[PDB]
């Protein structure tokens, strides 16, 4: 057939580029960073109404100061999350401190290109890693299966990403509050989702310095959805 | 500097055939004729010494090989494949039997070990099957005299008499007419020489024919005296002169 | 060792070996899971091409992983044994170190993780198996039903079906299963499970197997005559 | 490198089938028929040899019926050399179980182990599968008399009566017609031979073509006896049932 | 047609890579000959130095494997040297393990077994060489044993290898048909070398200078190669009768 | 064509296509410039962003107090190779109490890249590196290509549109080599050189990345408002 | 761990095991159950080196419970005892052997018979009408040689066991803090709460 | 028998003030009754405003300091030139020491 | 067809096409030569000045093995370095076990067997260099040239790379006109001339000359680079002969 680590004539790894296509088929995930916190939201996308939607775990804790959202082949993310959790706890054991968000992201990204003929293929999932540390403050990172990561003020991944990213381009400013960022994630998710957005098929979360990483209750998200509908109807 | 062939080179085709085994059997068909006949008081195995050049000393190339003192082997197919199988067969007779039980293996179990080695070359990574069929003749105390065929697949069958290689179809028919359950060893040698003459083109004598027997114990060939239980090898390779004597009464 | 990458990405972002493993699941006999208010029922199809079988000794379709958790499946039978063995070993290992039996979610997450590993390891193909894992957590009366598939994704289901003609039975369950009020009793839950299998099976009672799991390690398999009574009652009500 | 020459023996087709397993089953369909029939007081194993030659030494020959221990036997359909690799592994597993628990291995446990070995060759290692199907005939004190079959996929199932190898479709129809649950060993012997007699590709069924065996709990004082039939004994049972 | 790229059977029962290795044997366009005397074994080979920039003393296809065993190769020099180094190592290891000098025929068998493995195992290619081993064995006397890329080997009364092997072979065949003996009935090795050169001249139809030939001689307890001046002495004696 | 499936295969004209395809990944990467005098050595790098919300990808990596590089191509491969350089610099210090020579550092990178081009299964590195340093024989600049070829130079550039900067340096050779004991003027010449490879975009405060090493100057990276001076 | 006793009567097996856990100078606990249920009709008591005892017992328990799930069947006491013996016989030639002695009391549901197996740390197995490990047997075997009959009831077995414990409380130097008693019969395993 | 340990003597002293800290050590190095050196530095600046001394067997002491200095270097590389805090340095040193739990560094360390 | 896609496959000719393709990489490289003299050997190489930005005298191509052997090569430069690294390991293990420095014929076979091994398997690629090497040992001076196949011979003069035919012609004249032999200092001058004459094949870009030598009288049998006045004297001699 052909090598798994083969370069194309344009200078790209075939398998990495093909894994990026798998990520485009995944459900939408959006992250927005502010000076009051970082918000992480996802489309759950249940395949049938009999599927108990609360069991769809696409937003995940890594440590108290670091959260994570995913998009693509979500089964592939489990070993990445396991590595991130171990790296976070291990660094606390060795250094008696919280691990930097950038360093954690870098550790996850070191796994990415360990494939060949090590694992047999790249990961088929992208991650939004959000967190806080004392040095660089509130941060959001986009971790790809290429091994590259970019920091972002705001970022969308998955099926509605290019449409969502253009919307984040206009809406984001440096003075955004946390409440404003929550509504903005819900707004953009509602725009790109196929099914109608409610508390059962979409999930919010955030990371603040005081309270750490929290996945929002369905009752709490429901109120923020009701608040969004009223403010859009207001003009 | 890596052996990356960890996968099978013999696989099933859509029709259920194992191609490499069939092709190995084709290589055996092209090979020179060899045969085996079982008598009441012995077994005979025989083949043609097809000399590659008249300058070559055909005595140095032994197609008929001693495996144990009571077991012998002959082949049809690829000679080098046979030679390494004889080396492995001799060794496995010691390692997996004599060093455990203090005695040589019975014919059927040595055959079984050779068969196993040939099966593994039909399934293991990065190898082709052996391109030979073997005829193994032997004696042991509890089973008596026996004759076995072993094919490239690892399959083996016991025979009263048979032939393999070039003219095996004709030779097997000739043996069906002549064989009976009351044959003495000398009668079986006579029938072996008659059968083999049909498949040989050129010269037919003791120098161009290789023949061995599994017969009576040969205390004169043992090399020592003083142990009553050790009576000598039952395997004996017939000399060039001994073959020519029987060709006059032919 | 044989290191060859069998599960790889294709230009359109698909892993064909994983998707072809789902086709093996589609071929397999139908399996269904329905959870009531205080029970879970696992229904399974037995194809009637095979008669002259010995039903005492033939491998049963529902397998106990521990005394409180069961696993049924659709797909390659031989593959399913490997997952069942690993799950049984992990169940005892969890009891040994945590001093507590596995939760149904934990056992599912383990089986799912094994399935995922076989989609990005060299020299191996994915499992041609999807599972339904059902039971009750220790000291808990809330019913649990999960599903896994060759890719390694897992999720919780009020009711679910897998295998051949699972599209049809999932259609049936989507209209007949009410979340606000599930099957209150064991009878109601078994009846709904048998009804859902009767959409596809197209034969009496020998082709249906039922296993009821209740809280506190109370697992029982129904006999032919017990199931045949449900089959009789369903069709007599249907004639109207 | 070496990738070029790899057949990839452990992959799915687009339809979700294992290529090599399916092709191995096609190989087995050409092998000599083997039949197993289970009765209330015993089990019968009957099998047809493939290589009819007058010069084959039959009384010392064994291609079909093999002993695994005193309580368990197998009938083979497929490559004999492949089967012997698996047979010797099964003989060892039985003795490992006896050494560990001081009890003879239950039939299903032995069958599962062999079936798991076959499964492994379809999922990993990049090697061809074993081109063998087994009929297992055995007894233990839990389930009594048992018949199983396994095939190259590693799947196994239990049976009251079953056939493997050639003409199984035809054979299984005939067995399904005449089999009854209250049947006995002597009747099952007759059924096995009659089924082979009709399905055989040969002109007539004779003693030199058959391997035959019984497992009876009709030994002296409630024990279980494995009888591998000799050539003369197969000839006698052919006259008795009225086939020759 | 991947059955022609690696060492697996073709439908005819053939190994094409083995056959193509046999063709690599003649790539050098050199002919070798070996004969046996009473007390000795002689091996001669053509020596061709086309480039004037080459150091002719380093151009050789005859190898001293051990004190008793010499080896001439027909085939490309890298594979020849591969085979030489292995044979040297095997001969030394044999002496260490079993306490006596490796016999010529046993070394030939060993190297032939190694060649067989390359015809059966896919990852190893055959060596594109024919190896002619010579000695005066302490049990068997003057000995010539030859190995090829099939893993075939046999003993020889005399032998020849190369593009024009058949012409040399028939010339030798016809001599032994007259004499009715398995060797050159001659006391000194010098006259056996003269026989070898003479019969190569007759068979190939070409004259030889001192620099056109390469000679190896096995006697009891040593194998040695002749210098250009030693060969010249041989050529003078042939011309003078 | 048929000879580009893996790195172990020569083409009929004696070419290694996988290595050449890896070389192509460098040309797609963002521009980076290297230059030196007798006293100092400078790296200048144009960092690339994904979009306006994203950060600009870091191009320069520190290897030791006296040595570091700039990258162009696959960043993860630059991380692997820079980590190897960090270790080799470190081994030299711990075992021999010796700062690793820049020339010897280049030789080590060459040999590491080579092994991936001759063996099956592996792939070539998909990145080019500009290594600067100050050792016992003064200032040095190296260019690394993943074919294995490493070259010592007065100045160079790699990446997209790098030919523009490379021509400027070829003209300026006699001027900038003489900028001794003046780091700001040497950086100016590097910033003016990288400007010749720009089209449409210009050098902003979070776009530009500069590094310097010299006689009494450790390897230090300047980003953000620290490079506003040079815009 | 100090005293473990076993006695096989007509229709049951009774195991008695001491409650004390002592480290050096102090008695750390006086209510320790030195036993594990391997299967519903098979109980294993144990004594030996600290740590090793529980680790070995729980390891055996896990393996028998694994077998029970896999086959949906209970192994006979004889089969469990043979498995345990092999594990100990393997252990004795290891880098660090298990220093654990055990009694296995089981009711064989097939044969309708109680069975008692005594196995030491070397893998020395014997089936016995009554058994003990350590210094206990120096006092208790002579008693049982006098008072034991094979046709005794479970109540008679418990009285005979009281006579063993009284003797051990009189003549042994260590305070073993009484015994937990467990009965294994056709109905399973139960603990005698007052002894 | 070979003894892998030795005693190089020496004495060290750490005192913490309100906005400062001192680490003092004598400069004498000895074996048995011989003086090896009258000035052999034992207290080291390790970077990030941390001073260290590992007194006892000097070869193990030098090895430990060398490994910690290297740990600071790699902490900078791996975590974006972040300053290693004294509490974090201490926890790192615990792992360096406990790594040789069954073949210890024969030293008493103060930072 | 398909016989050229995989290393170690014989074609129906009896050829290994992958090795022949490696030779094309060698033919594409710059010119390098070797001259055997009375008591030693001289090595020289053409270094193409791609740009003014290349630092003169810094990108050294000729490599030393042990202290007595010089190695130069044409083709893929990294493959040459890999081969010299192996050569250094082989020379070290020889000296470790046997004490004496590795003889030149012994060293030649160590490289030869290693290069030949990279024609035995499809999992590796052949070497894309031809290597000219030699020095002084106990038996005197030795010059060798080693090809991608593993093939090597001893030489009076050797040449490889793009200008090899031009160089070979010039070397052949020296062999005919000096049968009694050439001195070490003469061989340096002649080496400069031959590289300058061979530069007509790579005449687009200007070049830099690099020479090294081992000689019993002139360097005590050790490998040294020709530097300073002796290098300039050889350049002047070469410049005079072309004009
Ligand atoms: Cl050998
Ligand atoms: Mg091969």
């Amino acid at each position: 057939d052909r090598g798994v680590s083969t370069f194309s004539p344009e200078g790209r790894l075939f398998q990495v580029e093909y894994s990026l296509e798998a990520i485009k088929l995944g459900s939408t995930a959006i992250g927005i960073a502010t000076k009051e916190g970082v918000v992480l939201g996802v489309e759950k996308r249940a395949t049938s109404p009999l599927l108990e939607s609360d069991s769809i775990e696409k937003i995940v804790e890594i440590d108290r100061h670091i959260g994570c959202a995913m998009s693509g082949l979500t089964a592939d993310a489990r070993s990445m999350i396991e590595h991130a959790r171990t790296a976070a706890v291990t660094h606390n054991l060795y250094y008696d401190e919280d691990i930097n968000v950038e360093s954690l992201t870098q550790s996850v990204c070191d796994l990415a290109l360990r494939f060949g003929e090590l694992m047999s293929r790249p990961f088929g999932v992208a991650l939004l890693i959000a967190g806080h540390d004392a040095d660089d403050g509130y941060q959001l990172f986009h971790a790809e299966p290429s091994g590259t990561f970019y920091r972002y003020n705001a970022k969308a991944i998955g099926s509605g990403s290019e449409g969502a990213q253009a919307e984040l381009l206009n809406e984001w400013h440096s003075s955004l509050t946390l409440k404003e960022a929550e509504l903005l994630v819900l707004k953009i998710l509602k725009q790109v989702m196929e099914e109608k957005l409610d508390e059962n098929n979409a999930q919010l979360s955030c990371i603040t310095k005081q309270d750490g990483f929290k996945i929002y209750d369905n009752e709490k998200t429901a109120e923020l959805i009701k608040e969004l509908k009223e403010k859009e109807a207001a003009e | 500097m890596t052996d990356r062939y960890s996968f099978s080179l013999t696989t099933f085709s859509p029709s259920g055939k194992l191609g490499q085994i069939d092709y190995a059997l084709t290589a055996v068909k092209q090979g020179v004729t060899s045969l085996g006949i079982k008598a009441t008081n012995g077994v005979v195995i025989a083949t043609e010494k097809k000399s590659s050049s008249p300058l070559a000393m055909s005595e140095t190339l032994s197609k008929v090989s001693l495996l144990t003192p009571d077991i012998g082997a002959v082949y049809s197919g690829m000679g080098p494949d046979y030679r390494v199988l004889v080396d492995k067969s001799r060794k496995v007779a010691h390692t997996s039997y004599k060093r455990i039980y203090g005695e040589y293996p019975p014919t059927k179990l040595l055959v079984s070990e050779v068969a196993k080695i040939m099966q593994e070359a039909t399934q293991s990574g990065g190898v082709r099957p052996f391109g030979v069929s073997l005829l193994i003749a032997g004696h042991d105390e509890f089973n008596g005299f026996s004759l076995y065929q072993v094919d490239p697949s690892g399959s083996y069958f016991p025979w009263k008499a048979t032939a393999i290689g070039k003219g095996s179809v004709a030779a097997k028919t000739f043996l069906e007419k002549r064989w009976n359950d009351e044959l003495e060893l000398e009668d079986a040698i006579h029938i072996a020489l008659l059968t083999l003459k049909e498949s040989v083109e050129g010269e037919f004598n003791g120098d161009t024919i290789e023949l061995a027997i599994i017969g009576d114990e040969n205390p004169d060939l043992l090399g020592y005296t003083g142990i009553p239980t050790d009576k000598g090898p039952r395997f004996r390779k017939l000399t060039s002169q001994e073959i020519n004597d029987r060709l006059e009464a032919l | 060792g044989y290191d060859r990458a069998l599960s790889i990405f294709s230009p359109d972002g698909h892993i064909f070996q994983v998707e072809y493993a789902l086709e093996a699941v589609k071929r397999g006999t139908c399996a269904v899971g329905v959870k009531g208010k205080n029970c879970v029922v696992l229904g399974c199809e037995r194809r009637s091409t095979l008669k002259l079988q010995d039903t005492r000794i033939t491998p049963s379709k529902v397998s106990k992983i521990d005394s409180h958790v069961v696993l049924s499946f659709s797909g390659l039978n031989a593959d399913s044994r490997i997952l069942i063995e690993k799950a049984r070993v992990e169940a005892q290992s969890h009891r040994l170190t945590l001093e507590d039996p596995v939760t149904v979610e934990y056992l599912t997450r383990y089986v799912a993780g094994v399935q995922q590993r076989y989609t990005q390891s060299g020299g191996v193909r994915p499992f041609g198996v999807s599972t339904l894992i059902a039971g009750f957590d220790p000291r808990d009366d809330e019913p649990k039903l999960y599903q896994t598939e060759p890719s390694g994704i897992y999720s919780s289901w009020s009711a679910q079906t897998i295998g051949r003609n699972s599209k049809t039975v999932r259609e049936f369950l989507e209209k007949n299963y009410d979340r606000k009020e599930p099957p209150a009793t064991v009878e109601e839950c078994v009846k709904l499970t048998v009804r859902s299998l009767l959409e596809v099976v197209q034969t009496g009672a020998k082709n249906i197997e039922i296993t009821v799991v209740k809280p506190d390690s109370d697992i029982v398999a129904l006999s032919s005559e017990e199931i045949n009574q449900y089959v009789t009652q369903i069709e007599q009500e249907k004639q109207e | 490198g070496s990738r070029r020459y790899d057949s990839r023996t452990t992959i799915f087709s687009p339809e979700g089938r294992l290529y090599q397993v399916e092709y191995a089953l096609e190989s087995i369909s050409h092998a000599g028929t083997a039949i197993g029939i289970m009765a209330s007081d015993g089990i019968v194993l009957a099998a047809e040899r493939k290589v009819t030659s007058t010069l084959l030494e039959q009384d010392t020959s064994t291609e079909k019926l093999y002993k695994l221990n005193d309580k368990i036997a197998v009938a083979v359909a497929g490559l004999t050399a492949d089967a012997e690799i698996l047979i010797n592994t099964a003989r060892i597993h039985a003795q490992n179980y006896l050494k560990t628990y001081n009890e003879d291995i239950p039939v299903e446990i032995l069958v599962r182990r062999l079936s798991d070995i076959k499964q492994g060759y379809t999922q990993h290692g990049g090697l061809r599968p074993f081109g063998v199907s087994f009929i297992y005939a055995g007894y233990d004190d839990r389930y009594g008399y048992q018949l199983y079959t396994s095939n190259p996929s590693g799947n196994y199932t239990g049976w009251k009566a079953i056939s493997v190898g050639a003409n199984t479709s035809a054979a299984q129809t005939l067995l399904q017609m005449d089999y009854k649950d209250d049947m006995k060993v002597d009747d099952a012997i007759e059924l096995a031979l009659k089924t082979l007699s009709k399905t055989t590709d040969s002109s007539a069924l004779t003693y030199d073509r058959l391997e035959f065996a019984t497992i009876r709990k009709g030994a002296n004082d409630g024990e279980v006896y494995q009888k591998i039939f000799k050539p003369q004994e197969i000839k006698d049972i052919l006259v008795k049932t009225g086939i020759t | 047609g991947y059955d022609r790229h690696i060492t697996i059977f073709s439908p005819e029962g053939r190994l094409y890579q083995v056959e193509y290795a046999f063709k690599a044997t003649n790539q050098t366009n050199i002919n070798s000959l070996a004969v046996r005397g009473k007390d000795c074994t002689v091996v001669i080979s053509q020596k061709k130095v086309p480039d004037k920039l080459l150091d002719p003393t380093t151009v050789s296809y005859i190898f001293c494997i051990s004190r008793t065993i010499g080896m001439v190769v027909n085939g490309p020099i890298p594979d020849a040297r591969n085979a030489a180094l292995r044979a040297k190592a095997e001969a030394a290891e044999f002496r260490y393990k079993y306490g006596y000098d490796m016999p010529c025929d046993v070394l030939a068998k060993r190297m032939a077994n190694l060649s067989q493995i390359y015809t059966q195992r896919a990852y190893m290619r055959p060596l594109g060489v024919i190896l002619t081993f010579v000695s005066v064995d302490e049990e068997l006397g003057p000995s010539i044993y030859k190995t090829d890329p099939a893993g075939y080997y046999v003993g020889y009364k005399a032998t020849a290898t190369g593009p024009k092997q058949q012409e040399i072979t028939t010339n030798l065949e016809n001599h032994f048909k007259k004499s009715k003996i398995d060797h050159i009935n001659e006391e000194s090795w010098e006259k056996v070398v003269e026989f070898a050169i003479t019969h190569m001249i007759d068979a190939l139809g070409t004259e030889f200078s001192k620099n056109d030939l390469e000679v190896g001689v096995a006697t009891k307890d040593k194998f040695f190669t002749l210098s250009a001046e030693n060969i010249e002495e041989r050529l003078v004696a042939i011309a003078e009768q | 064509n048929n000879y580009d499936g893996d790195t172990v295969t020569f083409s009929p004209t004696g070419r290694l296509f996988q290595v050449e395809y890896a070389l192509e990944a460098i040309k797609q990467g963002s521009v980076t410039v290297g230059l030196r005098s007798n006293t100092h050595a400078v790296l200048v790098a144009l960092k690339r962003n994904a979009d306006e919300l994203s950060s600009y990808q870091k191009k320069i990596i520190k290897c030791d107090e006296h040595m570091g590089l700039s990258l162009a191509g696959l960043a993860p491969d630059a991380r692997v190779l820079s980590n190897y350089l960090r270790q080799q610099c470190n081994y030299s210090s711990l075992v021999f109490n010796r700062k690793l020579a820049v020339e010897r550092a280049g030789h080590l990178l060459c040999d590491k890249a080579q092994k991936n081009t001759q063996s099956y299964g592996g792939r070539p590195y998909g990145v080019g590196l500009l290594i600067i340093g100050y050792d016992k024989s003064g200032a040095h600049l190296l260019e690394f290509q993943p074919s294995g070829n490493v070259t010592e130079l007065y100045g160079t550039a790699i990446g997209a549109r790098s030919q523009g900067a490379k021509t400027y340096l070829e003209r300026t050779l006699d001027t900038f080599i003489k900028i001794d004991g003046n780091p700001d003027e040497l950086i100016k010449a590097g910033v003016e050189a990288i400007s010749q490879s720009l089209r449409d975009e210009s050098l902003t405060v979070d776009n530009l990345s500069i590094a310097i090493v010299g006689k009494d100057t450790p390897f230090t990276i300047y980003d953000g408002e620290a490079v506003a001076k040079y815009i | 761990m100090d005293i473990i006793l076993g006695i096989r009567v007509q229709d049951s097996v009774i195991l008695a095991s001491s409650k004390a856990v002592t480290r050096g100078i102090s008695v750390l606990k006086d209510s320790d159950d030195k036993t594990r249920q391997l299967s519903p009709h098979t109980l294993m008591s144990f004594a030996g080196e600290a740590g090793d005892t529980v680790q070995f017992a729980e390891y055996i328990q896990a393996n028998i419970q694994l077998y029970s799930i896999r086959e949906d069947y209970e192994l006979s006491p004889q089969a469990v005892s043979s498995f345990v013996r092999q594990e100990l016989a393997k252990s004795i030639r290891s880098r660090r052997p298990y220093q654990v002695n055990v009694l296995i009391g089981g009711y064989d549901k097939k044969k309708n018979k109680p069975e008692l197996y005594q196995i030491d740390y070397l893998g020395t197995k014997v089936e016995l009408p009554y058994g003990a490990h350590g210094y206990s047997g120096f006092y208790t075997f002579s008693l049982l040689d006098h008072h034991y009959r094979p046709d005794m009831t479970t109540e008679e077995g418990l009285d005979l066991l009281k006579l063993c414990v009284q003797e051990l409380e009189k003549r042994m130097p260590m305070d073993f803090k009484g015994v937990i008693v467990k009965i294994v019969d056709k109905d399973g395993i139960r603990q005698v709460d007052d002894f | 028998q070979f003894n892998p340990y030795g005693d190089n003597g020496g004495t060290i002293l750490g005192i913490a003030g309100e906005d400062f800290a001192v680490l003092a050590g004598d400069t004498r190095n000895i074996t048995d009754y011989s003086i090896n050196s009258r000035y052999e530095p034992k207290v080291f600046d390790c970077g990030d405003n941390i001073v260290m001394s590992a007194n006892g067997f000097a070869a193990d002491g030098d090895a430990l300091v060398k490994r910690f200095k290297n740990s600071v270097k790699w902490y900078h590389f791996d975590h974006n030139d972040k300053k290693l805090s004294i509490n974090s340095a201490a926890r790192n040193i615990q792992h360096l020491l406990y790594g040789k739990r069954f073949f210890p560094y024969y030293v008493h360390t103060i930072i | 067809t398909g016989y050229d896609l995989s290393n170690s496959v014989f074609s129906p000719d009896g050829r290994n096409f992958q090795v022949e393709y490696a030779v094309k990489a060698v033919e594409n490289g710059t010119t390098s030569i070797g001259i055997k003299c009375n008591d030693g050997v001289v090595f020289a190489v053409e270094k193409l000045i791609t740009s003014k930005l290349l630092v003169p005298q810094k990108n050294v191509k000729i490599q030393v093995v042990d202290r007595h052997i010089g190695c130069v090569y044409s083709g893929l430069i990294p493959d040459g370095r890999h081969l010299v690294n192996r050569g250094r390991e082989e020379a070290a293990s020889f000296k470790k076990l046997y004490k004496t420095p590795i003889p030149i014929p012994a060293f030649a076979d160590r490289l030869g067997q290693y290069v030949q091994a990279h024609t035995l398997y499809n999992s590796v690629r052949p070497f894309g260099v031809s290597t000219i090497f030699g020095g002084v040992d106990k038996n005197g001076a030795h010059l060798y040239m080693l090809e991608p196949s593993g093939s090597y011979w001893g030489y009076k003069g050797a040449a490889t790379g793009k200008g090899r035919q031009s160089a070979k012609a010039e070397l052949e004249k020296l062999v005919d006109h000096h049968p009694e032999g050439l001195s070490a200092r003469e061989a340096v001058k002649q080496a400069a001339k031959i590289i300058y004459l061979a530069h007509e094949d790579n005449k687009e870009k200007d070049f830099e000359l690099e020479i090294s030598w081992c000689s019993l009288s002139e360097t005590n049998g050790l490998h040294k680079f020709v530097k300073g006045d002796l290098l300039q004297e050889a350049i002047d001699f070469a410049q005079k002969e072309i004009n």
